């Protein structure tokens, strides 16, 4: 038994250190324009038996490090944080712990839980659902143990996402997981995506500010392009929360 | 014949080496993934369990992971 | 088992090479005798490409027909070993060594669909001769006749052609003292093409009229094709006509010539002075 | 091997029959029966220059791309042209340009014999390339040809031939040079030395006509690419030549004779 | 035997589906190939055996190896079409046993006779020759042409002893209830130069 | 250190040498082998007749990819064929590396080195080659002191030796390490170069055909259509182009994309093109009235 | 067009190389090293080649 | 020989090949270039080349045993977007945004008559479009007018987000930029359009970072 593991080792030892990248766009059949996910563009080729057909943009692939072919397929890529996301839905607090609050709670659903059953009953209206919660309240008043509680009691797909440490100062880096989580809730239909804390991500004109002013503008451009730009939800719904409406973006 | 495979990944279980995280663990099957046809068949995925790490040097390695390395934790 | 499932047939320059080989390998058996070998390959693509042949020992009689040996063993065990290394390449079938097609063919044929997966005729025309290429295709058909008794095994001929993979064509370069042959490149290589076309067109005109005088007399059988492609020739009647020439050639090299000339120019100083130069450096080099 | 270059030795001064032996040769399987063929020409011929035997070799050469026999032909020149020795430097400035480092080889062998006893100045600068060319088979061939015709030469008949010794001597204390190389160079400078310069190797002989041991001893030495104990067949070729006078009773007077020129500069000027 | 390659010939006719051995000829037949087999491989493993069928037109089954399993198959199988095509047989089996994968061994025939031998005495005499000259040696089991036929084959068999040290034998098998095997008679599990 | 040892030559004849590329070129990238067949003959000559592969596995050029079950049943066939051959060495492929063997690579050399020590191993490589004259080297393989000491040259004796960098000086160091490059020559003649030399029988069609008129008017549109674009840069060429300097001469008079160059090619393919076509229509009909 | 492809069988090895980058003289020093300060990497003082 | 010579020369300019771009070309034997990597190199030009299409900006192929620059790529491949918003164009059209008459007019002048046809425009005398900047209240909804005409020509249209430009995968990002823009060159007419350039170029920079 201890040999089968002993030898998927030398694989990435003949390779020398094996790397990801995905297809950019296909020149032709046997050449592939790669960009890499570690660095440097590529032009790669393929292994006669590893088929065409199977690559796609959408998607990664994985290159002989030495020789820049094509040795086989990988899966879509999603990030690190996001599988912890998707697997923070039971976070627990019922729905008897979140009462009194009960006609706003009602207000909640109709935005968020209809579309996923069907999004026909809007459709009959004529109206495509509204985009976009915000949920706002005093402190205290549990604005986020709703959001929470309802999520875990259906035990849906929802991504709890903490957006209150998500900016960093790795330019780039803060870019990837905001759009990661927009992409991921449409492949996982029906979804529910609530960001916490996205006060932090709420920005203001600025512009005589440190370098942390500066990062948190990127990340908020990107949040409005993904809404309405030309880029929309569906059945799929993102809810913000916030402490004060007031420090947020005008445009937002 | 353990110890002989094993010598190699010993130098890289000995100083200098990274730290790093875990993007995705893919964990497939050793047996088949699905025959591929074209010019001259066989499979060209014949990779064990897999992980797609991504060192703190901002770069991204593609990696098959070992067995005894328990799966739980990863 | 298939031999349908071929349209075009392809080789790659091992294949002609290998087997001219095998022929020797066998403990030199031949003169009525013929080698075979498998043919290890593509199938399932409507294009056939033989990847490789590997020697199998046989003996053949085409004067008889209810005697022959094939190696059965060989046959079987290839096809068992081959799937680890290549799961595509299986025993694609077996070369005849010439002359032409024959009906002595369609026997030997059979044994090789029970064992193997496919089989397939290619004929290469004995030891080395012509420029162009030697290999016929050839799927084993059945037909109704209307005259005999329904399914019959006979052959149509495919197209043949030629094809390999860029590591391959690189090996032939290095080996060969030239770069291929004919078939159509340069303006020298295109007449080549009609004049090897002329003596090739001669060639097939042989087979039919030698054929009509053994029908005539020695009561071979008539045939609606041999008939009907002779009847055609004389009915088209092809009319000569006008047209397909140009004059632009020269207007080009005149065109370059006044800016070669203005580069001569510049040239004839150093060029002039170059000359003395020469006899002298032959001196002071096998002096220092 | 053996029995290949075997061939060619047993013909000299018998022109006709070897146009037979070579075409055959060049046909076979064997690459080493190619080169051998050449040998059977250059000395069935070697005699008188004809027309015949450089131009059956030439069109082979051309025509293809094959190196065993592109070099043969440039090889076969030197013992057929002879008779006037400026003339092998002539067909070899053309042939000396090609790219193969086959004919660049088979350029300096040919150069080397013909001009042996009776040099050239064109001879001495077509060597010179081929010692720079990195390939290694070149170069050994160009140091042994250099040699060749400065036997029984003094050092002071002009400066090129103490060039030609340090040259040698920097290949030999040298690692940083090919093996092939080192042969070449040992080998040149053992030729160009031999018997103090009293020894010599020439394409005729003071009578006037052909020295057969000397043509003879060099082609079968050029080998050694392949078994290195070939190269000692050089012996042959090395031919002592010192006036010596004869008593009535076979022995040895201590007459004198006059010279035009001083002897005093020849006596081995400038050794290591 | 020791050191031997044999192709065994098989005979597959409308006369050996019959009832002359009880319960029938085709088991009885079958007994007799297996039990062939199982001897020469008990005797030396490097010794093989080969088929080919006398029946219809030719078809080499197998080239040389142990198996006993390749002759059991077949013998299930009947051909109505095709009996005993010796001339042939013989010619096949000559050719065949030249290639093999236990070489430099001594060029054995045993054909199994069941059915009446068509091939009259001019076809029998020629294929004497082509064996003296290849130096192979063809042993006849004989329960074909006692059945309601003359033995046309005893003449034959015994011109053919005495060319090498594993000459040829005639084996005699009854036709009524007796079997396929009734060996004890003369050598075949192993070669013998005598008769 | 001392020991009298011989070099192998290695006479790779046509058949083997082209099978020996076929077989790298389908491994891509993955690094994969198989034996060597032949015969020894005289003193140090091995010769491969002929070449079969051990599988292609991700565990590639490895004694694990060797497969005891393909080399006894091949050789129990070969045996009838009337040529049970040798094995003279192995080969194998490196399309992820060049001609440095890699770590796993020296111990596998080693295992065939003890069965037959005339074994070598030959790299191919075909993707990580920087020669179209077919980058192979041959390796007996012997330790480093070999080369330290300046034995190793003692033992190569009867080679001639060469040189060759596919990629850079860690190859270089590699080589040395090992026995470097010992030399290849080649068993070839005249009947199997024929053989390389084919293409089509079918060019006895083809020098005939001619198409439809319609077609060849196509043709002659599109080309003086063509040389219409050309032309207004044509006249700015000749009145100039005194410069010489290409970079300068590129951007002045439209050097680049230069209207001569093209204007040339183009009035050549159709003329040629004109010819062929005319030629053959009129051949064909004299000969088949 | 012999001296093109006698130039070519040179230019592969030579090519086999290392790399390359591009950067700018801040000063030189007295002794021939030149303190350089190459653009994407670090700056480097190292010596000039006279041919 | 000279044909097997190149052949030598085309077995080096395979694959390992990493894609720098063509910054210049120096001379017809030397180049310089800046590399996808992140670093710029000087490098050597072999032989069986063009640099008659690679004369200004173009993608090129290095050689990664090399480091030198042994092939080369069109201007056109290794584009790092080519269309998006015209294969994933809304529906929008200027019935939807049915008022607003001075600014429908404006849009629908500045944007939509280059791209359908570039010759009327300038036939009349007046140039066609360059620079296009909108400016306003924010109320009005540029980008809606943005949405209709990206609906109506359905070809044409780049979609690039101002964060898709900044990465963290090495030396892409100014080099990002290089190859779209370089490919709008190419296929002309076509618009570039950046949704918020306010939030992404801001007016300090503080540059310790």
């Amino acid at each position: 038994k201890q040999y089968e593991k002993s030898e998927n080792d030398l694989k990435a030892l003949q390779s020398v250190g094996q790397i990801v990248g995905e297809v950019l766009k296909q020149l032709t059949e046997e050449k592939f324009i790669v960009k890499a996910t570690n660095g440097p563009r590529y032009v790669v080729g393929c292994r006669r038996q590893l088929d065409k057909s199977k690559l796609k943009p959408g998607t990664r692939v994985a290159l002989d490090m030495t020789t820049l072919t094509i040795m086989r397929y990988l899966p879509r890529e999603v990030d690190p944080l996001v599988y912890n996301m998707s697997h923070e839905d039971p976070g627990n607090v019922s729905y008897s712990e979140i009462g009194g609050l009960s006609e706003q709670i009602r207000e909640l659903r109709e935005v968020i839980e209809l579309p996923l059953t069907n999004p026909e009953l809007f459709q009959r209206v004529g109206i495509i659902p509204p985009k976009g919660c915000l949920l706002y309240g005093p402190p205290g008043t549990g604005k986020t143990l709703l959001a929470r509680a309802v999520a875990s009691q259906l035990d849906c797909n929802f991504l709890k996402v903490v957006s209150s440490s998500i900016v960093d100062k790795y330019i780039g880096e803060s870019a990837r997981l905001i759009r990661e989580m927009f992409n991921y809730a449409r492949d996982h239909q029906p979804c529910i995506i609530f960001m916490d804390e996205i006060d932090a991500i709420g920005g203001r004109r600025f512009s005589e500010g440190t370098s942390a002013d500066r990062e948190i503008q990127r990340t908020l451009m990107e949040l409005l392009n993904q809404m309405d730009g030309f880029d929309t939800l569906h059945r799929v719904k993102m809810i913000m929360a916030t402490n004060r409406p007031d420090t947020l973006d005008p445009a937002l | 014949k353990i110890k002989e495979n094993s010598e190699k990944i010993k130098v890289n279980k000995t100083l200098p080496y990274l730290v790093s995280n875990v993007i995705e663990l893919l964990d497939v099957d050793p047996n088949d993934q699905e025959e591929d046809g074209a010019n001259i068949d066989l499979d060209s995925q014949r990779k064990g369990k897999c992980a797609v790490i991504k060192t703190s040097t901002r770069q991204t390695y593609f990696l098959p992971v070992i067995g005894l390395v328990d799966a739980e934790k990863l | 088992m298939p031999e349908l499932a071929v349209q075009k047939v392809v080789v790659h320059p091992l294949v002609l090479l290998s087997v001219v080989d095998h022929f020797n390998r066998i403990g030199k058996v031949g003169n009525q005798k013929r080698v075979v070998g498998v043919l290890l390959g593509s199938w399932q693509k409507k294009v056939l490409d033989v990847s490789n042949s590997f020697a199998v020992p046989f003996d053949e009689d085409d004067k008889d027909d209810s005697v022959w040996f094939l190696d059965h063993d060989y046959l079987e065990n290839m096809y068992g070993m081959f799937k680890k290394v290549n799961a595509r390449e299986r025993i694609v079938g077996w070369y005849h060594t010439g002359p032409k097609l024959h009906k002595n063919d369609i026997a030997i044929n059979e044994l090789m669909k029970r064992y193997c997966p496919n089989s397939v005729l290619v004929i290469i025309d004995v030891k080395p001769k012509d420029l162009g290429l030697p290999t016929e295709a050839y799927i084993s058909v059945e037909e109704v006749h209307d005259d005999g008794t329904p399914t019959s095994k006979t052959f149509e001929h495919v197209t043949s052609e030629i094809g390999a993979e860029e590591a391959e064509e690189v090996g032939v370069e290095h080996l060969l003292r030239d770069i291929k042959d004919t078939t159509v490149g340069t303006l020298s290589q295109r007449i080549t093409n009609q004049v090897h076309g002329l003596k090739g067109l001669n060639s097939k005109l042989l087979d039919i009229r030698t054929y009509l005088e053994k029908v005539a007399s020695g009561k071979l059988p008539i045939n609606h094709h041999i008939i009907y492609q002779l009847q055609d020739v004389f009915n088209l009647l092809p009319d000569a006509s006008l047209q397909e020439f140009v004059k632009a050639f020269y207007l080009k090299t005149n065109d370059q010539m006044v800016v070669v000339y203005l580069a001569s120019l510049i040239r004839s100083v150093v060029a002039l002075h170059n000359l003395i130069n020469n006899k002298i450096a032959n001196r002071d080099a096998e002096k220092k | 091997r053996g029995l290949a270059v075997g061939i060619a030795l047993v013909m000299y001064g018998r022109m006709e029959e070897a146009d037979a032996l070579i075409e055959s040769l060049c046909r076979d399987k064997d690459p080493i029966l190619r080169r051998s063929g050449m040998y059977t020409v250059a000395m069935a011929y070697c005699g008188s220059g004809n027309n015949k035997a450089i131009r059956r070799l030439l069109h082979v050469a051309v025509s293809d791309v094959n190196d065993d026999v592109r070099r043969a032909a440039v090889e076969s020149l030197g013992f057929i042209l002879f008779r006037t020795p400026e003339q092998c430097p002539s067909v070899v400035s053309l042939l000396s340009e090609s790219y193969n480092p086959h004919v660049r080889y088979g350029a300096a062998m040919a150069l080397g014999v013909c001009c042996a006893g009776t040099g050239n100045k064109e001879a001495i600068n077509l060597l010179e390339p081929m010692t720079n060319d990195p390939v290694n088979y070149v170069r050994q061939g160009a140091l042994i040809a250099s040699a060749l015709i400065m036997i029984q030469q003094t050092e002071i008949t002009c400066p090129k031939v103490n060039q030609f010794r340090q040259l040698y001597s920097k290949v030999i204390n040298d690692k940083h040079d090919d093996v092939m190389a080192k042969f070449g160079a040992i080998l040149a400078q053992g030729i160009l030395d031999a018997g103090g310069h009293n020894v010599t190797i020439s394409l005729q002989s003071r009578t006037g006509h052909t020295h057969m041991p000397s043509v003879v001893g060099v082609l079968v030495f050029t080998q050694f690419w392949f078994w290195f104990p070939l190269s000692h067949f050089l012996s042959l070729a090395y031919t002592p030549t010192c006036i010596i006078g004869l008593n009535k009773d076979l022995k040895m007077p201590k007459v004198q004779y006059k010279s035009n020129c001083k002897p005093s500069t020849f006596a081995y000027p400038a050794p290591l | 035997m020791v050191l031997e390659s044999t192709m065994v010939c098989v005979d597959n006719s409308e006369y050996m589906r019959n009832g002359d051995f009880l319960p029938t000829r085709l088991q009885a037949q079958q007994d007799a190939v297996n039990i062939v087999c199982h001897s020469k491989t008990r005797s030396n493993p490097e010794n093989n055996v080969g088929l080919i069928t006398l029946a219809n037109d030719c078809e080499v089954l197998t080239t040389l190896t142990p198996d006993t399993g390749r002759i059991l198959s077949k013998l299930h199988t009947v051909q109505p079409k095709g009996k005993i095509t010796f001339c042939t047989g013989i010619r096949v089996a000559h050719l065949a046993l030249k290639h093999r994968q236990g070489k430099n061994h001594k060029m054995r025939i045993i054909a199994f006779v069941g059915s009446p031998v068509e091939d009259n005495e001019k076809d029998l005499v020629k294929l004497a020759k082509r064996l003296k000259k290849e130096k192979v040696n063809v042993d006849i089991i004989n329960f074909g042409e006692e059945e309601v036929n003359t033995e046309k084959l005893t003449a034959f068999v015994n011109t053919l002893n005495g060319k090498d040290g594993t000459g040829s034998h005639l084996v005699t098998v009854p036709p009524g209830p007796s079997l396929a095997d009734a060996l004890i008679s003369s050598p075949i599990l192993a070669g013998e130069g005598g008769a | 250190a001392p020991a009298v040892d011989t070099a192998e030559q290695v006479y790779i004849s046509s058949l083997a040498l082209l099978k020996m590329l076929k077989h790298g070129r389908a491994g891509v990238p993955m690094e994969v082998m198989g034996l060597m067949l032949g015969e020894f003959v005289d003193d140090y000559t091995v010769r491969v007749i002929d070449v079969f592969a051990m599988p292609q596995s991700g565990t590639g050029v490895s004694v694990e990819a060797v497969d005891p079950v393909f080399q006894a049943k091949m050789l129990d066939m070969l045996k009838q064929t009337g040529r049970p051959e040798m094995v003279v060495g192995w080969y194998h492929s490196h399309p992820g590396f060049g001609c440095w063997l890699s770590g796993v690579d020296i111990n596998t050399q080693q295992s065939f080195e003890a069965l037959s020590e005339r074994a070598v191993a030959v790299v191919v490589d075909p993707i990580q080659s920087v020669k179209g004259k077919v980058v192979i080297d041959a390796f007996r393989l012997i330790n480093a002191n070999m080369m330290v000491l300046g034995h190793e040259p003692r033992q190569t004796t009867s080679n001639l030796g060469h040189l060759n960098k596919p990629s850079i000086q860690a190859l270089i160091h590699g080589l040395n390490r090992h026995y470097y490059s010992i030399t290849i020559n080649y068993r070839k003649n005249e009947l199997e170069q024929k053989m390389l030399l084919n293409l089509h029988k079918k060019s006895w069609m083809e020098g005939l055909t001619l198409q439809d008129y319609s077609e060849h008017c196509k043709h002659n549109e599109s080309v003086v259509k063509e040389m219409l674009e050309l032309a207004k840069n044509y006249n700015k060429a000749v009145e100039e182009e005194d410069k010489m300097t290409p970079e300068q001469l590129a951007i002045k008079n439209v050097g680049k994309q230069d209207p001569k160059r093209h204007l040339e090619e183009h009035v050549d393919v159709l003329m040629t093109s004109n010819i062929v076509q005319c030629l053959a229509a009129m051949l064909d009909t004299v000969v088949f009235k | 067009l012999n001296a093109k492809v006698r130039l070519l069988r040179e230019e592969l090895q030579l090519l086999q190389e290392q790399g390359s980058y591009v950067g700018e003289v801040v000063r030189a020093m007295d002794k021939k090293k030149v303190l350089v300060k190459v653009h994407p990497e670090g700056k480097f003082v190292v010596d000039v080649d006279k041919n | 020989e000279f044909l097997h010579a190149q052949e030598e020369v085309k077995r080096i300019q395979s694959i390992p090949l990493v894609i720098g771009q063509f910054l210049e070309a120096v001379d017809q034997n030397t180049a310089i270039v800046g590399s996808t990597t992140g670093s710029n190199y000087y490098v050597r030009i072999l032989s069986t080349i063009d640099r008659e299409l690679l004369k200004p900006n173009a993608s090129v192929a290095l050689h990664k045993h090399s480091n030198a620059l042994v092939d080369v790529l069109p201007p056109e491949a290794d584009s790092s977007i080519m269309m998006l918003t015209s294969d994933q164009k809304p529906d929008v059209m200027y019935a939807d945004i049915g008022g607003m008459d001075i600014q429908k007019q404006e849009v629908r002048e500045a944007v939509e008559l280059p791209l359908t046809h570039f010759e009327l425009y300038k036939q009349i005398g007046i140039d066609p479009p360059r620079g296009v900047l909108m400016y306003g209240p924010p109320g009005c909804g540029k980008t809606m007018l943005a949405k209709a005409v990206a609906h109506h020509t359905t070809a044409a249209f780049i979609r690039v987000v101002g964060s898709e430009f900044v990465q963290k995968y090495l030396g892409e990002g100014p080099r990002m930029v290089r190859d779209v823009f370089r490919l709008a060159k190419e296929n002309a007419p076509a618009i570039i359009f950046i949704d918020e350039i306010d939030a992404i170029a801001t007016k300090r920079f503080d540059a310790q970072t």
